[PDB]
């Protein structure tokens, strides 16, 4: 068949993902961190020195990870998966190259490993990089598993992708009663600030920096950047606009309102401000601290004696604040999508291993002098062994970062949390869809909804339903399908050919003509002005498709604002687009028989300028068309899949396009949750917690995007028989109805696997754990307790342990000769198998016991079950298969779920749904409800007639408990259902009486440990409504700490035994019952300098 | 400190769903002490079953003290209030 | 990960189906849904419960760990 | 008000420190270390 553009150009999207996969921000951030940045650290702390000792150094010169100059291999890594199972850290040894000076005038080499690497999965250094499912057969990992996270101590930890505002970038806010302030966050390689600039009052503008004492006015400050004039200061703030020039006339005012000024009185005023330098370097107190106050003022670090640059910098920065005080929506959004930047793993670990090299550096300097300040027998042989030793550290700091997600950088003083998070092993879209997952900047003020709501400039970036509930529901946001990430690149020869395509340097340009033609500004800085700004942003762009500058620049034209916007800086989110030229789009269908032919891998659609990335920026400037059908002679690009504005999860909808939005992100939440398969080694792994579906069934109905992440490889959920109707009573609320006898049959059969580790840990008086046990009876057979041990005092794989027993028989020392017993004992309400016991040794020759614990699940009373479109419940009840209504040929449902679910949730989706998978069944094949498109419904109600059964899915059914026909016809068939992870045997929880916290003798707060529930201030003040007295006394006394005190009747103080002890007397002692609480708080009020003093009086004697 | 003589009495002749409620724990909590009961029970074991029963048979002594907030109080015995 | 041994709503016997159903899809190639109607899987529970089945048993005993 | 002994205003100066009673800072019992560990009224009063 004939390659058509309109239905084949999705093929570029399986093109995009072969070699980009959606796990892939994460992957080429590691990549270029571990191939350039590393190299970056070592040459920019290339030297260390000591104060004595002149005629010695120490050199890096080169930096390494995982591979050495002895052989052409790298080294053995001990594989992931044996890293994961030995709770060791999957790491990669960094070499270096050091040239120490020998005593004796002698030069050499080294390949010395000053520590190991946290390797990122499937990155270069990962040894499953490029293997063919036999090397991953052979290492025990799945080939489907997504990569991108770190193992250290056998925990799957991921740095999420962080989200924050643009640095060196401009950005104006106003506000109401307050005045407008807008700042500009500027991050050097060693020193970030934010230039705050607010109006205080009278329009007065100003500039306020951390590091000034008092706002500098603002033509102060312009006056100091060279530009001195106080007309042309007037003319780059204000233009030829009247309304500006009285807006900014205060201010200019002022400026001689002080002393008259010349260039220099105004660098004094703005030196006599600077805080401190921690009293080093005394002698700079003078006029020319402000030299170095004004280079560290912002990232347009001046080298030289020429301030025009950062002059005009500020003059934007005001300019922009006179035109928000002329008029708001001036302003920018702080939750535009064009705004925010993307942090990445590569870059966090870049700036941590930079961080931690300069404490490693320091210290090595330290043991230098320490070492070198002996004066006798300074013997320079072997000066190494303080750095092997030493190499230590920077790995425990590598590891420790990313194991806790706490990130302590001395250098650049922040302390931030919840960087990393355990990879999810719920399911394998969980554990994508924790992959391509962005965690938004916290410090936000949650109390406002600004970033929170969803924004249009998200489309075909951000996914449109992936967002989570409860809490941080619009906080953490999910990748589009079809996303880049752009990279930093080099700025430098950019701005060569920025000149070169006509644009005039600002120190070329006057100020008088400034704001009479477009400024171009590089990363926001206005680097010149040009005639022909049309012009110039088409020869760039022809530039960018012809491939002579790299294709992830983004030109774009501001009219309002007028400047032309070239913006080279990495983390900008983008996604690729086919290029409209004359009216018609650039593929025309040969591109593609090529493309499926084999010929022209996606990248090539970009040498051949037939494809270019577009930022949420550019796409301002273009006007893309959705299909080939709706191109007019004035759009600039064409879509190549609409359903790729949907993420991974958001994928599993069939026909999201027929459901109510929310419907949509309840799925996204649930998909996450349901129960699966998980990974071709699921049963070699041994996690802490996993569930898996003994019988999983690909969905009858999939999408392209479920094809495409292999979803329907390791699928979770299962194609139930579905009669929507109301059955029993039993479904009301969300509430299924499951058919016994299909549970019989293993529908809805799971299991859990739980794992326990322990270590025998060895102690400093030559002791260590032991495993040893299983005592007999005086008949010989073991006692009850070890009836599952065996002899090596490690439970038997694949016997039963029910609650009470012990799997694995560890004794402790009672001097850590003699060993107290410290068994781990299975507390579980219903019995396990053991199925797995791992004997292993740690890194540090400490043995290391892990025991997986198997318990199968059957589908009961209050199971969670869900079915791709937010309709989830619990199973209401479970009914035989007589009971349950058939049709003509006996088929029986496995669920009925109530009709009252679809009219109010308005998922049309779901029953489309219905139909596809039944005309899909009954035709034999699987059918699509792909986003925006899918199997069209009058070809399944066609397939329907064609086999006998009604076109809209309602076939006729009899009763199974009065034989007759249903007085309505019943919509029936198969519709994927998900078992959720909420099984009602893991929420059954009650306790009468037990544990108590020691503190305030109540019970205990947590299931494992026998807790009690909490009856909180609301159901106290419920209580009281209900003028229930005596049942807030038994639920909030005597039920929960009941003390019987000894209070004195002289004396309103507590006593003991029937003892005053303050009066000494006894005889005023009184007994009465009192809250534990209460005692508690009266003798911690004695604490303090407060008496309590309880007066009492007889209930009796009227 | 004054009981309002029975001749006159302000307050409402008809027992209060409080009043109710705890006349029934107290006879209940009687009935669990092994007080004796003096209604039939037919083979009922809960006293709050039994004092169900009593209050229903109106053969519970007990006596309602209603203190005013003045301090005074009016005395109505549980076979007086009426339900 | 294996085919289950009888239909979720039926109870018809389905595992003894599978291999002759590849053999069908492989050998003297048909439609999966003249395939399945040939094997006598007439109704639509039976006839998932062999379309729809993933055979995740091939791909774990990949790792098989007692060769 | 000074009717009592202790309503003297002199009495509101801290010079008796009546550490609280053991109950009111429980000791814990084997963690990490096997030492027991103390908790931080303790501390606080130790080197007060
Ligand atoms: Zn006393
Ligand atoms: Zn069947």
């Amino acid at each position: 068949d004939e390659i058509n553009t309109a239905q084949d150009k999705w093929h570029l999207l399986p093109a995009f993902l072969k070699v980009k996969g959606l796990v892939k921000q994460h992957l080429d951030s590691f990549n270029y961190f571990v191939d350039t940045d590393l190299k970056k650290i070592i040459k920019a702390n290339q030297l260390i020195l000591s104060d004595v000792d002149p005629e010695f150094y120490l050199k890096y010169v080169d930096i390494r990870v995982g591979k050495k100059s002895s052989s052409s291999t790298k080294d053995y890594l001990t594989p992931p998966h044996e890293c994961r199972l030995r709770d060791m850290t999957y790491s990669a040894p960094i070499y270096v190259d050091i040239e120490y000076t020998r005593g004796r005038n002698i030069i050499m080499h080294k390949d010395v490993e000053i520590g190991r690497m946290p390797i990122m999965l499937r990155s270069n250094k990962c040894i499953l990089y490029d293997a063919d499912e036999s090397k991953m057969a052979k290492l025990n990992e799945c080939p489907l598993d997504p990569g991108g996270y770190f193992i250290v101590n056998g925990t799957e930890k991921v740095i999420l992708v962080q989200e924050q505002l643009s640095k060196n970038r401009i950005i104006v806010e106003a506000d109401e009663k307050k005045g407008i302030v807008q700042a500009s966050v500027t991050s050097s390689t060693h020193e970030r600030k934010s230039k705050t600039y607010v109006i205080t009052k009278n329009g007065k503008i100003y500039l306020k920096h951390n590091s000034i004492a008092e706002e500098i006015p603002i033509a102060i400050v312009l006056k100091a950047c060279g530009i001195l004039s106080d007309l042309e200061i007037m003319q780059l703030v204000c233009g030829n606009d009247s309304s500006y020039q009285d807006i900014f006339a205060v201010n200019l005012e002022e400026s001689s309102k002080l002393d008259i000024y010349t260039q220099q009185q105004a660098l004094e005023y703005i030196g006599a401000k600077v805080k401190t330098m921690r009293r080093q370097k005394l002698t700079i107190l003078q006029e020319g601290i402000e030299a170095i106050a004004t280079t560290v003022i912002a990232h347009l670090t001046v080298e030289a004696l020429d301030f025009r640059e950062k002059a005009l910098y500020i003059a934007m920065m005001t300019r922009r604040v006179v035109m928000a005080m002329y008029n708001p929506k001036m302003i920018d959004d702080r939750d535009y999508v064009g705004n925010k930047r993307l942090e990445l793993a590569g870059q966090l670990i870049s700036l941590l291993f930079e961080d931690l090299f300069k404490k490693f550096n320091n210290d090595f300097k330290l043991s230098i002098d320490k070492v070198l300040k002996k004066p006798n027998r300074a013997m320079e042989y072997d000066a190494l062994l303080s750095i092997n030793v030493h190499s230590n550290n920077i790995t425990s700091g590598l590891n420790r970062a990313i194991s806790t997600g706490n990130w302590s950088l001395k250098r650049f003083k922040m302390e931030r949390a919840g960087v990393t998070h355990v990879l999810s092993r719920l399911s394998y879209i969980s554990a994508l869809g924790m992959m391509t997952r962005i965690s938004s900047q916290f410090e936000k003020s949650r109390k406002v909804s600004g970033p929170r709501a969803l924004q249009p400039s998200q489309f075909g970036m951000l996914c449109t339903a992936d967002t989570p509930e409860g809490e941080a529901c619009g906080l953490v946001k999910n990748l589009a399908l079809m996303t880049h990430i752009t990279t930093d690149d080099e700025e430098e020869p950019i701005k060569k050919l920025c000149y070169v395509l006509g644009v005039e340097d600002i120190t070329l340009i006057d100020s008088a003509s400034l704001h009479l033609n477009y400024g171009v500004y590089l990363n926001g800085t206005l680097i010149g002005s040009i005639r022909f700004p049309t012009k110039f942003v088409t020869q760039f762009r022809h530039l960018r498709r012809t491939g002579k500058v790299s294709e992830f620049i983004s030109i774009y034209s501001n009219s309002h604002q007028m400047a032309v916007h070239i913006a080279t800086d990495g983390g900008r989110i983008c996604r690729p687009l086919i290029i409209v030229s004359d009216g018609q789009s650039r593929v025309k269908d040969i591109h593609l028989r090529k493309l499926l032919d084999g010929e022209l891998d996606f990248d090539d659609f970009l040498k051949l300028g037939l494809v270019e990335y577009l930022d949420v920026n550019e796409e301002n400037d273009s006007y893309i068309a959705l299909y080939e059908k709706d191109i007019v002679p004035s759009m600039t690009h064409l879509e190549i899949e609409p359903f790729t504005i949907l993420g991974a999860v958001a994928g599993l909808i069939p026909y999201p396009h027929h459901n109510q939005s929310p419907r949509n992100t309840y799925q996204c939440a649930m998909g996450k949750q349901a129960i699966g398969a998980i990974a071709y080694n699921q049963f070699k792994r041994i996690d802490t917690l996993l569930y898996l579906m003994t019988y999983p069934q690909q969905p009858m109905v999939k999408t392209k995007t479920i094809e495409l992440i292999d979803y329907d490889k390791l699928p979770a959920g299962q194609n139930a028989t579905v009669a929507v109707m109301s059955y029993s009573g039993y479904d009301i609320e969300d509430a299924l109805v499951l058919n016994k006898s299909s549970i019989d049959r293993g529908f809805g059969r799971c299991e859990t696997r739980r794992k326990t580790t322990t270590v025998l840990k060895r102690y400093a008086n030559h002791t260590q754990d032991i495993i040893g046990g299983m005592r007999v009876d005086e008949n010989g057979d073991p006692i009850w307790q070890h009836q599952s041990l065996g002899p090596d005092g490690l439970g038997e794989v694949g016997m039963k342990v029910q609650s009470g027993q012990i799997y694995i028989n560890k004794s402790v020392p009672t001097n850590s000769t003699q060993y107290r017993e410290a068994p781990v004992i299975y507390r579980g309400p219903e019995p396990s198998h053991i199925d797995q016991v791992m004997m292993s040794v740690s890194d540090n020759d400490q043995a290391l016991i892990k025991v997986l614990l198997r318990q199968n699940r059957r589908p009961e009373l209050g199971d969670k079950f869900s079915s791709r479109h937010g309709q989830k419940g619990v199973c209401g009840i479970i009914v035989k298969q007589e009971d349950m209504p058939f049709n003509d040929q006996g088929i029986v449902p496995d669920i009925i779920m109530n009709p009252h679910g679809f009219p109010s949730r308005m998922t049309v989706g779901k029953m489309i749904e219905l139909i596809s998978g039944k005309a899909g069944v009954l035709n034999g094949t699987l059918e699509y409800g792909t986003c925006f498109g899918g199997s069209k419904l009058e070809d399944m109600s066609k397939i329907l007639v064609d086999q006998g059964f009604n076109y809209s899915g309602k076939d006729m059914l009899y009763s199974g408990i009065t034989g007759e026909c249903l007085q309505a016809y019943i919509f029936f068939g198969p519709i994927y259902y998900q078992k959720l992870k909420h099984m009602v045997l893991d929420k059954m929880h009650a306790r009468a009486r037990g544990p108590r916290a020691v503190l305030t003798r109540q019970p205990t707060e947590g299931r494992s440990r026998d807790g009690g529930l909490r009856l909180g201030e609301m159901e106290r003040d419920c209580v009281i409504a209900y003028g229930a007295s005596q049942l807030l006394l038994e639920r909030l006394m005597i039920s929960s700490d009941a003390f019987e005190v000894d209070v004195c009747d002289k004396c309103g103080l507590m006593g003991y035994s029937g003892w005053c002890t303050t009066c000494k007397s006894a005889e005023n002692i009184i007994k009465m019952t009192i809250p534990y609480a209460a005692k508690l708080l009266f003798q911690e009020l004695l604490s303090m300098n407060i008496a309590p003093r309880l007066r009492l009086e007889d209930i009796f004697q009227q | 400190e004054k009981a309002i003589p029975k001749d006159q009495r302000a307050t409402t002749p008809y027992m209060t769903k409080y009043e109710r409620a705890r006349i029934l724990g107290t006879r209940a909590l009687q009935i669990s002490m092994n007080a004796p009961v003096f209604v039939d029970l037919e083979g009922e074991t809960d006293p709050l079953r039994i004092a169900m029963k009593e209050l229903a048979e109106k053969k519970i002594p007990l006596v309602i003290r209603r203190y005013l907030p003045d301090g005074s109080f009016e005395d109505w015995s549980v076979e007086e209030l009426i339900v | 990960m294996i085919v289950p041994v009888r239909c979720f709503s039926c109870g018809k016997v389905v595992g003894d189906k599978w291999e002759s159903y590849l053999n069908l899809l492989q050998e003297d190639e048909l439609d999966e849904g003249t395939a399945l109607s040939r094997l006598g899987l007439k109704r639509y529970c039976c006839r998932r419960m062999i379309l729809t089945h993933v055979d995740l048993i091939e791909k774990f005993l990949r790792y098989n760990p007692l060769e | 008000d000074a009717t009592v002994p202790s309503g003297r205003p002199e009495t509101y100066i801290w010079r008796y420190l009546p550490a609280p009673p053991v109950c009111i800072r429980p000791s814990v019992m084997m963690q990490d270390s096997p030492a027991s560990n103390e908790d931080d009224l303790t501390v606080k009063l130790t080197e007060i």
